[PDB]
């Protein structure tokens, strides 16, 4: 069987903390 | 591998290879800490 994954599986991409922004 | 053997002599290589990333330090140079300062103008050094 399958599903739909939605928005799920972003991840925290490196281990620097960051606020009130747009990280590409 | 035989003593008669230059460039054809064994060599021991050690590769250290360093996890240079913003996780905790847990490697570190023998460096002794400060006390900590704060609300003034320092020239400070933080796992380098
Ligand atoms: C995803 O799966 C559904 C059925 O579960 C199917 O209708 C759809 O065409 C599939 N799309 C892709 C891109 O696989």
């Amino acid at each position: 069987a399958y599903t739909n994954s939605f928005t799920r599986g972003v991840y925290y991409p490196d281990k620097v903390f960051r606020s009130s922004v747009l990280h590409s | 591998f035989q003593p008669t053997n230059v460039g054809y002599q064994p060599y021991r290589v050690v590769v250290l290879s360093f996890e240079l990333l913003h996780a905790p330090a847990t490697v570190c140079g023998p460096k002794k800490s400060t006390n900590l300062v704060k609300n003034k103008c320092v020239n400070f050094n933080f796992n380098g």
